[PDB]
């Protein structure tokens, strides 16, 4: 009698690798402790005290990076519940682009109270339900929360105001700077229509100088050389063809079938004449710079410094389709010579060197354009990565105001009241339900507690002092950052906001994340592959 | 789970698999020992690591034979192994009835009933059944008539019909023989000898003793018709000095006497052992035997021969007690002043040589108060076999002799239990009458397997019996030449009181704890290394 | 390599550290957690040597488990330590010091520091010692019927409450015959003095405690008496036998005579003692050491019974019944030294053995425990059970003091705590407080283990509990509702429930203190 | 439970024939004729969505599928449910999910 048997039934019939739990201690409270250390790995990051990680993946590249969406990309996460609450990061970082570290803090507060509550005697099913209730009074009550609106998205001043914050969490250091370029880009990008598309806005990422070099380019910068002799262009002409730059040649095989030592002598000098007359076609239109997005045969090119023609080749076909949306030209197939409007035009196009690289710029005067670039310059590529990672918050916080133009206060303001108006509503509403509607109020209070605890100050006597501004009657005042002891000031008279969309959706997937994870009772896992 | 967390290499079975375990190894030993019980039971063989072979229909015996490594398996052979130390039968009935408590058990806990109410069931069901078993039982003057009827009852189903029908009356007067009115028996007073020469039907009671012994020395008799019988415990033979002593001569003369002299010690006893014998037998007509417990060099041995006794050495000390009873002597650890009334009479001695091994006879005593069973078979595992079933049959008719009531068999008792317990079900206040129920079909396991192994229909016979006991109120059992029912009074087949009330109160108890068990966990080292 | 220490040595430090001490800690608690209360469920525990442990006992459980983190280790000795020094509580102390850090988890999570936490703890600590000796009741020990009740109250919980009256009586008589004073010191030694004997087979019904002891031994020689009516006892230490010396005794012979001299002053020595003995006219002589041939011979001869070869410690439990006294040279017997007060010198066949009872004594100061029952397992078990039900009763003879169970002194405690922290206004406060709620476990337990709404019983018990003659309510651990402890009868030791109070505490400051785990090193 | 106690298992299969016949003219006697309409096919469609899944998505696809297939179907005539395309998104809430009286193609 030293020996355990599998019980009769499952426990037999179970694969060799294979693992299966049920119950609250097997499986739920396995869950819930998996999302807790999900959510104390990305916790040290959430907000502008926030600190970097740098995270080596199985490929042994390098991201130095506070974003909560891209150390789970980076990070092999491998318990299910865990890679379940990472997918809800993702979908928002998909939805909205910032708040994913809202989610992450959220779904891991929500588990943990839902773990606290079975303990004390809720079930499964009744805390969901509360979860739920509460879920939509939360979303009931944000619209009565949202402070301020943007009221303008043409500006430079307000947009730059209103993308700080988003910017802020990451790269604290500098994000007036940062700010103003994206702003810049943004605007200059947005058109009459309220359409807008993050895809227009490009990061060129050269290896130099700093930070405060980076700078705004209504056009493209693409990192290439001519293939000619000509170098700049004042007044382009630009003329793209989807086609290689040479004598077009048929599908099915073609052979050159010579009988006679006249055709012979005479089929060279007729491709290379054919050729230049092509090239003279083209050249005449008025065209001074080719864009090919195929390859160049020496002939042309030959012919094209011949006639003056700055030639360019770009190997990718978003490329080839960017520019041709920059310039305002028509990516034709053949190569004959364009009319007057498949023709594109910039303000200037010439060769530069940016640093080390060099660079090919499509750059117009004019302050708009269908395409804006970002240049970022800096010390290391990680930096560079990690700033083209806040443009891309501030490009898709910009995106979020085009799509709703509300706005409610940062810095834990708008969790801090929404707590205390689901506590007041738990408060009323009886039966079981009412345990976990106060959990799901409390567990609001995890994202000023992490940003306290990341400033370096007392999270408790901040939360207190928060909990009495707001009840003496302030809505609008957050933490305050910029203070050794524990304080608080006015987020909107600082101009601390966060989108009304963003907390919308950040809110509700993080609730189905937990709610799911809640919902999940049995795990039948498979053997490792 | 919890245990698994802190010893990695952990063992566990809860809750729903603790149960199955256990009901699935009871349900297991059920299945091998349902096949041993009553005389058409099968006769298993089991073969040692060795090659060693047994034959044997005891429950306890094929317990411990088979190869079995679960722990209910240990648990319930440890409760066979306490019935039968104490009462010497009823451990193939013990396995069926704990086994067929808990599948009765599992029949209702698979539906949902929490098995701490079917222990309720259990115990009031117990309760009731030992009422009814004290109601049953038949207080008779045990006559060796009854005593035959009991111990046929236990031989038939160990052991083959002839050698039942012999080991029978070999028992009864053993029995009868070595008992002393209002004396609790003494069985280590029925010496037990195994030969192994001769048919297993030529096994006897020889009303006097068998050593396992013979005489040492070529020249002694071997057969004395009137014999003194000295019963000592003294050393013969040449014994040191305790304290280290040494022979110190300075001559070859002084060696021999001192080799002389240091055995006058023990010629001294030899001397007063001689001169009893003269002194009680003054010419040859009578014989004189010596049985030491202790050692006899050859130099006593030929000083014995000599005067014509017959000296046996290294006696048991059980022999002691057994001649002193069957001889009637008095066993001796001095020969300080021994006297003709330390003497026992044998109206016979002698010696009886097989292979390589001799015996000693000791018979036509007066009225032996200790006896010995001459165990004869062609083979050692019939040897075996029959030990086994005299051991059965001695405690059997000890414990009818013991409780001087007896119990009625063929699952007579079980079935007028099951049907009292049936109608005292609706007094039971719950759910528990589901226990009582299932307690009731535990018990009808007796005959079941009783019909089962004479080969008829399990219902049918049941059905049929139970129906005449209720029509009657007789109780009735399995005939099992006919599976119709029978009067097991009228036809002599009894059970012991004691067994029956042991089977209950054991097999209850071993049923509530199994049923009672929630975990099975190996969490300890795992060997003792 | 050049390292500074040597591989192995493995540092963790910190939060991971906390984290993770507070974890195992929790899961040790969650081990047991089923095995309270009157509801609880069998274990059925492997042992390493092929045996094993049917048992519901919390420090049985954690004894018979082995673990490697260090945090659990130290759970495991507090549980040995509650077992040792009260015998009860092995796992209400374990389930409470797991709440006490559970929710000190939560205080250091939040940047308390693990010395503000503790200190909190250790307030709290005196004053739920002040609670429980404020809510406390005296007994008249001498009300048997009072002592019966305590002992169902703490015997209910275990397997053996199917023979709770059985099993009450058995520990009552045993507890109050290994009462024993001299010179002035009171002494319940019922480890040395009460002695279980577990014989499998018969029925549970008929163990008793005898008036007496019971050892597994026979007659040296048959023919020495087995029934003695009333036996004048001598215990030796001393071999009767015929030894060597200490020194090198070594002899030399060289006349004829001498040998057998030498042989004859041996038996004439084993004469001498034994005559020593027969001169006190005893009727049995008990030896922890050998008895030669010779001296059965001679005690025969003045018709005494010999036992050959006892243990010390039975020989000293035989000492304490009988009332004799033992000795190591038969020269220096007296009459003081024979034991007289046993009533009945028996040796009877139990199965196929042979029992020595020296019952029927007359104010023994010692006992034997027989139990009879199904199985080694089943008599293991019973036997813990009555271990925990004497050490209760020893409890309670020592400190008369009662507390009611059920949780209702758990909940009394709780709301003395809560309403004490109203006027404390620094920053522990709030730990204070927790451990209060952290007291609240124990009747959340019993609730799971009855299989009642947790919530709602714990919701109106904490209620019933707010109101101001209410500190006796508690909760059944077999239907689930909500009872006063004065009309159901479970009523703890005082000293019980401040032992596993205190050992709560301080294992939770323990591993609190603790941090910065190191390892590999080897001694 | 019956053929532990000896019974054989052609006559355990034997009395599970017979019931299956008794049974299925039971079930023929109790089925519900009804005719079906959107509020009956609502329910059936219920009582399957809410085990399958969550209370209110539940309510959003019980409409869904009753609509589409009181779309797709032609009077007496068996429904193909291959004319019912089945498209994931997978962007927004679960709730979102609805008939397109249409098609989507991917
Ligand atoms: N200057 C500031 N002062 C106080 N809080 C701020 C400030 N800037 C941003 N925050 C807060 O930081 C949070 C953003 O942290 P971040 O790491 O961007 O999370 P996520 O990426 O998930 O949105 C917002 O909730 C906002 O309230
Ligand atoms: N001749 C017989 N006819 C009918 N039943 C019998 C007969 N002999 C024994 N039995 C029954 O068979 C049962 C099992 O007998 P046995 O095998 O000796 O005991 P166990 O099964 O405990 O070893 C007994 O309870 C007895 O009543
Ligand atoms: N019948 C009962 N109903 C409710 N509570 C009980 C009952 N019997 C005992 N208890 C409570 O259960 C608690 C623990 O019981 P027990 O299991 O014996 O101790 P432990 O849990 O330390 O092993 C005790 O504090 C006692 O108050
Ligand atoms: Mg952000
Ligand atoms: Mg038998
Ligand atoms: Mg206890
Ligand atoms: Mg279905």
């Amino acid at each position: 009698a030293l020996h355990v048997p599998k019980a009769p039934g499952f426990a037999q019939m179970l694969k060799e690798g294979a693992k299966h739990f049920s119950g609250l201690e097997e499986a739920v409270y396995r869950n819930i402790q998996a999302c807790k250390e999900l959510a104390q790995t990305t916790r040290t990051a959430y907000g502008p005290n926030g600190m970097n990680k740098m995270v080596i993946n199985h490929l042994e590249k390098l991201f130095v990076t506070n974003d909560a969406a891209t150390i789970l990309r980076e990070l092999e996460v491998q318990h299910p519940a865990a890679k379940m609450i990472v997918m809800a990061s993702h979908m928002q970082e998909q939805e909205v682009g910032d708040g994913t570290n809202f989610v992450l803090v959220f779904a891991g507060a929500l588990l943990e109270l839902a773990e606290e509550l079975l303990r004390i005697g809720l079930s499964v099913s009744e805390v969901i339900e509360g979860y739920e209730i509460a879920c939509r009074k939360a979303h009931e009550i944000l619209p009565n929360l949202v402070c301020c609106s943007a009221k303008n998205l043409r500006d430079i001043d307000e947009v730059s105001s209103l993308l700080r914050t988003s910017i802020m969490s990451k790269q604290y250091g500098n994000e007036v700077f940062l700010a103003k370029l994206i702003a810049q880009a943004c605007v200059s990008i947005f058109p009459d229509s309220g359409h807008f598309n993050v895809d227009n806005i490009r990061v060129c990422k050269i290896l130099g100088s700093g930070i405060s070099s980076s700078s705004v380019l209504h056009g493209m910068v693409f990192k290439k050389e001519t293939e000619g002799d000509v170098t700049s262009v004042k007044d382009a002409k630009i003329a793209v063809y989807s086609c290689p730059f040479d004598g077009m040649i048929t599908e099915t095989k073609g052979t050159v079938l010579i009988k006679t030592a006249e055709e012979l002598m005479n089929f060279s000098k007729g491709e290379e004449n054919l050729m230049d007359a092509q090239v003279k076609a083209i050249a005449d239109t008025g065209a001074n710079v080719v864009v090919t997005g195929g390859k160049v045969a020496d002939m042309a090119l030959h012919y094209a410094n011949k006639y003056n023609i700055m030639l360019v080749r770009l190997n990718s076909k978003w490329d080839l389709r960017r520019l041709c949306k920059t310039v305002g030209a028509t990516a034709l197939p053949r190569l004959t010579p364009p009319v007057l409007e498949e023709m594109g035009h910039c303000d200037s196009v010439y060769l530069s060197e940016v640093g080390d690289t060099q660079v090919v710029v499509f750059k117009h005067e004019k302050e708009d354009g269908a395409i804006s670039t970002i240049v970022l310059r800096g010390s290391t590529d990680n930096l560079m990565d990690d700033i083209e990672r806040a443009v891309d918050d501030g490009v898709n916080t910009f995106k979020v105001l085009t799509r709703d133009k509300r706005l409610v206060p940062g810095g834990g303001a708008t969790e801090i009241e929404l707590a205390k108006q689901i506590t007041s509503y738990g408060e009323t509403c009886p039966g079981l339900e009412q345990y976990a509607i106060k959990k799901f109020a409390e567990a609001f209070e995890a994202i000023p507690r992490a940003l306290a605890e990341n400033s370096g100050v007392k999270a408790n006597e901040v939360i207190s002092k928060l909990y009495a501004v707001h009840q003496e009657g302030n809505k609008n005042v957050g933490l305050d950052i910029e203070a050794e002891v524990p304080a608080v000031k006015d987020m909107l008279e600082a101009g601390i906001l966060d989108t009304y969309l963003g907390k919308y959706w950040a809110i509700k997937l993080a609730t189905n994340a937990a709610v799911t994870v809640l919902r999940v009772d049995q795990i039948i896992m498979a053997k490792p592959a | 789970a919890a245990v698994k967390t802190l010893n990695p290499k952990a063992e566990v079975a809860r809750a729903q698999a603790a149960l199955a375990v256990n009901i699935s190894a009871a349900r297991g030993l059920q299945d091998v020992l349902r096949t041993n019980l009553g005389p058409k039971g099968t006769m298993k063989m089991l073969v040692s690591g060795a090659g060693d072979i047994k034959l044997t229909k005891d429950g306890n015996v094929l317990l411990h034979e088979m190869q079995i490594q679960h722990p209910t398996a240990s648990l319930i052979a440890k409760v066979a192994t306490a019935q039968d130390d104490i009462t010497g039968d009823g451990t193939t009935s013990n396995v069926l009835i704990i086994g067929e408590l808990l599948k009765q058990a599992d029949l209702y806990i698979s539906e949902g009933l929490h098995p701490r109410i079917i222990t309720e069931g259990f115990e009031a069901a117990k309760e009731k059944a030992l009422q009814f078993l004290e109601e049953v039982k038949v207080s008779r003057e045990m006559d060796r008539e009854t005593l035959i009827d009991v111990a046929r009852t236990s031989l038939r189903t160990k052991v083959h019909a002839e050698l039942a029908d012999v080991l029978t009356e070999a028992v009864v007067d053993s029995i009868l023989a070595i008992k002393k009115q209002d004396e609790p028996i003494d069985l280590f007073m029925i010496e037990i000898m195994e030969m192994k020469h001769k048919s297993e039907t030529d096994t006897s009671l020889i009303r006097g003793l068998v050593l396992d012994h013979g005489a040492r020395h070529p020249d002694m008799k071997k057969r004395v018709e009137d014999a003194y019988i000295l019963t000592c415990n003294v050393s013969l033979e040449y014994e040191k000095t305790e304290v280290n002593s040494g022979f110190f001569y300075k001559s070859a003369e002084e060696r021999e006497k001192l080799v002389k002299a240091e055995r006058k010690f023990i010629e001294d006893r030899v001397k007063k052992i001689i001169e009893l014998k003269r002194k009680v037998c003054g010419d040859s007509d009578k014989g004189f035997v010596v049985i030491n417990q202790k050692g006899i060099d050859p130099f006593s041995l030929d000083a014995l021969s000599k005067e014509g006794i017959v000296a046996l050495r290294r006696a048991k000390r059980r022999n002691m007690e057994r001649l002193t009873l069957a001889c009637g002597g008095v066993a001796l650890n001095s020969f300080d002043d021994l006297s003709p009334d330390c003497l026992g009479h044998a109206g016979l001695v002698y010696e009886y040589t097989l292979g390589e091994e001799k015996f000693t006879f000791i018979e036509k005593c007066n009225n032996p108060r200790s006896v010995t069973l001459l165990i004869k078979g062609p083979n050692k595992h019939t040897l075996t076999q029959i030990k086994d079933a005299v051991r059965d049959g001695l405690r059997a008719v000890k414990n009818a002799i013991d409780d001087g009531c007896v119990v009625p068999g063929a699952g007579a008792v079980e079935v007028a239990m099951a049907e009292a317990l049936i109608k005292h079900k609706p007094s039971v206040k719950g759910r528990a009458q589901l226990g009582v129920q299932a307690f009731a079909d535990a018990l009808l396991i007796i005959p079941k397997v009783l019909a089962q192994n004479s080969g008829f229909d399990l219902q049918e016979t049941l059905v049929k019996i139970q129906a005449e006991h209720s029509e009657s109120g007789q109780l009735v059992g399995v005939d099992l030449n006919t599976g119709e029912p029978m009067v097991a009074a009228e036809v002599g087949v009894w059970d012991n009181y004691c067994v029956k009330k042991q089977l209950l109160h054991s097999c209850t108890v071993i049923a509530t704890n199994i049923l009672l068990v929630d975990e099975i966990m190996r969490a300890g080292m795992s060997s003792l290394k | 390599p050049v390292l500074v220490l040597s591989q192995n040595t493995k540092r963790e430090s910190g939060r991971k550290v906390q984290s993770g001490n507070i974890n195992a800690a929790k899961t040790i608690a969650d081990i047991i957690r089923t095995c309270l209360g009157p509801k609880s469920m069998m274990k059925m525990l492997l042992d390493p040597m092929g045996g094993i442990v049917m048992t519901n006992d919390g420090n049985a459980i954690l004894r018979e488990i082995q673990v490697q983190h260090p945090a659990a280790k130290s759970m495991i000795e507090i549980s040995r330590t509650q077992d040792e020094e009260v015998g009860d509580g092995t796992t209400s102390v374990i389930i409470l010091a797991g709440e006490m850090l559970s929710v000190a988890e939560h205080f250091l999570e939040q940047q308390m520091h693990p010395t503000v936490v503790i200190s909190a703890y250790r307030k709290a600590l005196d004053d739920m010692i002040s609670t429980l000796k404020k809510i406390s009741i005296p007994v008249d020990i001498s009300d048997s019927d009072m002592m019966l009740n305590i002992i169902n109250s703490s015997i209910t919980t275990k397997a053996i409450s199917r023979w709770s009256s059985l099993a009450c009586n058995i520990a009552l008589d045993a507890v109050k015959m290994v009462q024993f004073e001299e010179n002035g010191r009171k002494e319940i030694d019922i480890k040395k003095y009460a002695r279980v004997e577990k014989i499998p087979g018969g029925i549970i019904e008929d163990s008793c405690v005898l008036r007496g002891v019971m050892i597994n031994k026979d007659v040296t020689h048959p023919r020495m008496r087995r029934y003695i009516k009333n036996p004048r006892i001598v215990l030796l230490d001393s071999s009767l036998e015929y030894k060597k010396g200490e020194s090198q005794t070594d002899i030399e012979i060289t006349r004829e005579e001498d040998f057998t001299r030498i042989l004859q002053m041996e038996e004439e020595y084993i004469q001498q003692l034994c005559e020593d003995i027969i001169q006190l006219k005893p009727d049995v002589v008990i030896t922890e050491k050998g008895i030669s041939d010779l001296a059965q011979h001679y005690l025969m001869r003045a018709n005494i019974t010999a036992i050959r070869r006892v243990r010390k410690t039975d020989n000293n439990r035989i000492a304490r019944a009988c009332g004799a006294r033992i000795v190591s040279r038969p020269e220096e017997l007296r009459e003081d030294d024979v034991g007289t007060g046993a009533g009945l010198l028996e040796i009877k066949k139990i199965g196929d053995e042979y029992f020595t009872f020296i019952t029927d004594c007359k104010d023994p100061k010692a006992c034997t425990i027989l139990l009879r029952g199904a199985s080694k397992e089943i008599l293991s078990e019973v036997e813990r059970n009555l271990q925990d039900a004497m050490q209760v009763c020893r409890n309670v003879l020592l400190d008369p003091q009662l507390v009611p169970g059920g949780g209702a002194s758990e909940m009394a405690v709780a709301h003395a705590l809560t309403e004490k922290s109203k006027a404390m206004t620094g920053v522990e406060q709030w730990p204070y407080r927790a451990v209060a709620q952290a007291l609240e476990v124990i009747p959340r337990t019993l609730i799971q283990n009855c299989g009642a709404s947790t919530i709602r019983l714990l919701t109106s018990l904490r209620a019933k509990h707010t109101q101001e003659n209410c500190e006796t309510w508690g909760v059944n651990g077999e239907t689930g509702t909500l009872v006063d402890m004065k009309e159901l009868g479970i009523w703890e030791p005082l000293a019980v429930k401040l032992q596993t109070y205190k050992t709560a505490v301080e294992t939770a400051v323990l591993l609190l203190r603790i941090d910065d785990i190191v390892s590999g090193h080897k001694k």
